[PDB]
RNA sequence: UAGCAUGCGACGCCGCCCGCCGCCCGCCCCCAGAGGCCCGUGCCAUUGGC
RNA sequence: GCGCUGAAGCGCGCGACCCACACCCGGCCAUCUGGGCGCCCCGAUGAGUAGGAGGGCGCGGCGGCCAUGCAA
RNA sequence: GGCGCGGCUGCUUCGGUGAGCCGUGCCAUCGGGUGCUCCAAGUGGGCCAUUUUUGGUAAGCAGAACUGGCGAUGCG
RNA sequence: GCGCCGAAAGGCGUGCCCCUCGGGGCACUGCGCCAACGGGCUCCCCAUCCGACCCGUCUUGAAACACGGACCAAGGAGUCUGACAUGCGUGCGAGUCGACGGGUUCUGAAACCUGGGAUGCGCAAGGAAGCUGACGAGCGGGAGGCCCUCACGG
RNA sequence: GAGGGAAGCGGAUGGGGGCCGGCGCGCCCCGGCCGUAUGCGGAACGGCUCUUGCUGGUCCGCCGCUCGGCUCGGGGCGU
């Protein structure tokens, strides 16, 4: 109710203004309506299909609202992740998924030699500031290219911004290790510091890219 | 059967067509040609103008292209 | 739509598979379904664990009625002139060769199923001709 | 759930498209009227296609005297429509015109009618000429007369007091 | 009187056993009027001084 | 039934729970409301012996149409 | 349903009255629970509970009344 | 959803008015129409219920200490047509209705034309028997057209 | 399938084991083939009229004159 009474109080307002600006450009979207648009070849048939357009606007839209929001409940950033405690620096791992909260699958590459992977209950993970538009949720296991290394030192930039946070934060570094240690995971304290990102994230993005398809995987 | 007007799907030479009308109680009419996949559009959507709905005709255009696909191997 | 439909017969069933009742005990007693006549009945009494009755509301969805598990809808072929018609509809319809074609006859048909891109139920059926594993 | 509503279940269900009309010709003209009916402003045909499914019990012998003096002139000399069949019975030099539309006539009342005047019509070229079915007389049965209501048995049947 | 089929003990113990272990393949899955590894590489897991 | 006793008895109050095919809700089958183009749709009621009324399945030989068969 | 106009009538003094009839005008808490016709069925031997009974010591008695169910009704 | 910025959510046209603060409500064209990843069934056993067999019948009431069956395959019950009354349908419709013969093909069949037997039920009736024997009316509800006059309506 | 310690209308209901049948799109380059408009030459048609007539077909045979496309495969890319 308290978010729903905003929603209706034109009724539009926003969407009564967006005509407008077609409006004013001078005089239209009558016959632009009309008019438009393609067609006529083709082979066979009905033609009952599809998208892209209209609806998956909402839809995208739509899928975005639990995403903010399920962290405002149980806060911190999203994926990408990376080991606190274990060694000191050392290397990241993104969380592609959920078998549910607390088993989870942490990531990376392997083209030609590799790298592997886990499953965890647990071992080693606490986050970062990096947001995405994913829960967690990708995987099996993929990725590759120069990935070992480079998320790696996309790990060592992270790792240098958080082993600086782990001095002026912790209560020390010995149970950052049992935080690390834990990982369902989750509510207390989340936000230090680490600024900014914008490489951080376009890693991060294409690590979901990676996890995703299309390479090595095809026949 | 018919209505007055047929349009029956076969042909043997490789590749082939059928477009079919009868009209008339003596005429009695009812060929059979063509090759290409154009000629084939084009000859029903002139027939659709003398007849009508889409549907029907525009679907016993790749009947016949599979049938001139078949005859090919 | 379609696909929903399918499930909601295929993985439900109902397979209580009504059974005429103790026909296990005696064997001539035969399996297919008689309604249990007499008033003592259990099953006619219309309780459970008693093995349904046959009614109307038992029935499958028409949009998911005759059609194979596969959701391709049947047709008997008993030669290449139905063919014709299956071709057609290729997507929609899947062909089944009647046993009776003999072994002569259900080559052609095969062949020309194929080119009409009607591959269902006849191609297994053809290597079914053959022999084999 | 209520007991209302299974006897609300048990209403009618009149409903019937009759077991055969194998007269084809009759067969195609009762359907029509389900088309026609909810499409124009034709009540009486409406009627006619009921009384052209049902019943023997309903379709109507009509005599010449039976239009005669019952169409006299009043309403003037309009559309005579004849679920059943004309029959021939009378003579006065009969009808004072006239367009009459059955779905079947005896040839002897089709020859008196139509050099008395008008057409005897088909109801099929009544439905062609006259789709809004107004101006019309429906005009009438009987099975509903004197011979035979409940009169059945043997020997009957009777005003009744006893049978 | 009956009574190891309460699912028991003891005594006496033997054509190849079995006593003690390398290497692999299946089933269940603490005590307690609060408590229960020193220097390291390494995302991990491995893996090394002690 | 084990069988309880400052209750697992009894009574007076009370709180939270459990529990049907009921009632709701979702999706679907008949009839009827009807509607709309041989077909589609909206909502309601809808156990059943004797039993009436109606639609359908299967048998065997006959006819017209229409095939199948060296593997019926 | 009520009124007026006009004809005809009645029973009961060459006697008193309305009523009837016809003709013509005028003025006026429910919600399909539903009518008629043809043809057919088991019947044409019940039971119980509740209420009211009468007989009988009573009875898982007998025999009525008024009703709901079982018969023919699942499921809890 | 149908210009722009803004990752994002969100705002960016303007008039009114309340509050006269933050802000609020109110008013103003048409058109179109999602993400990630890589099986059935039979018998058995254990749980759970039907459970009271089934089944059929008899019966107010059947598991029934009421009756009937060892088990199975095959056989095993509304037939035939008349009358009288009906339902549903179709051809002619104050008559309709056709044997028997002959005529003629295929076929032992049968068919077709035709005289048209037979003279029902009808077409009107009463009654022992003589013998006799009209068809006009509305009234009410309530189908439907017209006049009108049209929102209604008589 | 199961078994010498746990109870039965012999089914039902749930679960495991045992057995078994099934299994495309957008673009570009190469090869291949053909083409309409217009002139020729042959031909079912049609709206309609309905004695009769007028305008409008379509494909084929196959040359001339411009100016292009398709399909089976292969190779890359993006979906």
């Amino acid at each position: 109710m308290a978010p729903t009474s905003k929603m209706a109080l034109g009724i539009k307002r926003a969407s009564r203004s967006h005509t407008y600006h077609r409006r004013g450009l001078w005089a239209i979207k009558a016959k632009h309506g009309g008019a438009l648009p393609k067609a006529e070849k083709p082979a066979a048939i009905a033609e009952p299909k599809f998208y892209p357009a209209d609806d998956v606007k909402p839809r995208t839209v739509s899928t975005r609202k639990p995403h903010p929001t399920k962290l405002r409940s149980t806060i911190t950033p999203g994926t990408v992740l990376i080991l606190l405690a274990g060694r000191y620096m050392g290397k990241r791992v993104v969380f592609l998924k959920q078998l549910q909260s607390g088993l989870l699958l942490i990531t990376g590459p392997f083209k030609i030699n590799g790298v592997p992977i886990r499953r965890v209950n647990q071992a080693y993970v606490i986050a970062t500031s990096t947001k995405v538009d994913i829960s967690k949720v990708n995987v099996q296991k993929f990725d590759d290219k120069y990935f070992a290394r480079e998320k790696k030192t996309r790990a060592k930039k992270t790792e240098g911004e958080l082993f600086e946070s782990d001095k002026e934060a912790t209560k020390n570094l010995p149970d950052f290790k049992k935080d690390d240690q834990k990982v369902i995971d989750a509510e207390l304290i989340k936000a230090i510091d680490a600024v900014p990102d914008l490489k951080n994230y376009l890693g991060a993005r294409f690590s979901l890219r990676d996890g995703d398809k299309p390479h090595e995987m095809t026949f | 059967v018919t209505i007055q007007p047929s349009g029956v799907k076969d042909a043997a030479v490789v590749l082939s067509t059928t477009k079919t009308k009868k009209q008339n109680a003596p005429a009695k009419l009812y060929h059979k040609s063509v090759m290409r996949k154009e000629f084939r559009k084009m000859a029903k959507a002139v027939k659709n103008q003398v007849s009508d709905n889409y549907y029907r005709p525009d679907l016993t255009k790749p009947a016949l292209a599979r049938l001139s696909s078949v005859y090919r191997s | 739509m379609a696909v929903p439909l399918l499930t909601k017969k295929i993985v439900k069933k109902r397979v209580k598979q009504f059974k005429r009742p103790h026909s296990d005990r005696y064997i001539g007693l035969k399996t297919s379904w008689r309604r249990p006549k007499g008033i003592d009945s259990r099953v006619r009494r219309k309780f459970k664990g008693c093995t349904l009755m046959p009614n109307i509301g038992y029935g499958s969805d028409k949009k998911t009625r005759h059609y194979l598990p596969n959701k391709f809808k049947k047709f008997v072929v008993h030669n290449v002139s139905e063919l014709e018609l299956l071709m057609m509809h290729n997507r929609t319809y899947c062909a089944e060769i009647a046993h009776n074609v003999s072994t002569r006859k259900r080559k052609e048909i095969v062949e020309r199923a194929a080119q009409l891109d009607i591959v269902v139920t006849n191609k297994l059926a053809r290597l079914r001709s053959q022999e084999d594993e | 759930m209520g007991i209302d509503l299974v006897a609300g279940g048990r209403n009618k269900r009149t409903k019937r498209v009759a077991p055969k009309s194998d007269d084809v010709y009759l067969k195609l003209l009762v359907k029509l009227y389900r088309f026609l009916v909810r499409r124009t402003k034709s009540k009486f045909n409406a009627v006619i296609l009921k009384r052209l499914f049902m019943s023997k019990t309903n379709r109507p012998p009509l005599s010449m005297r039976r239009l005669s003096n019952f169409m006299k002139g009043k309403e003037e000399k309009n559309i005579a429509v004849v679920v059943g069949t004309i029959t021939d019975d009378m003579r006065i030099q009969e009808v004072p015109a006239m367009k009459v539309t059955a779905l079947r006539f005896t040839e002897t009342a089709r020859a008196r009618i139509i050099n008395a005047g008008g057409e005897c019509l088909t109801f099929d070229q009544l439905a062609l000429r006259a789709p809004t079915g107004e101006n019309t007389i429906l005009l009438r049965g009987p099975k509903n007369a004197r011979e035979a209501v409940r009169h059945f048995g043997k020997a009957p049947g009777v005003p009744h007091s006893h049978t």
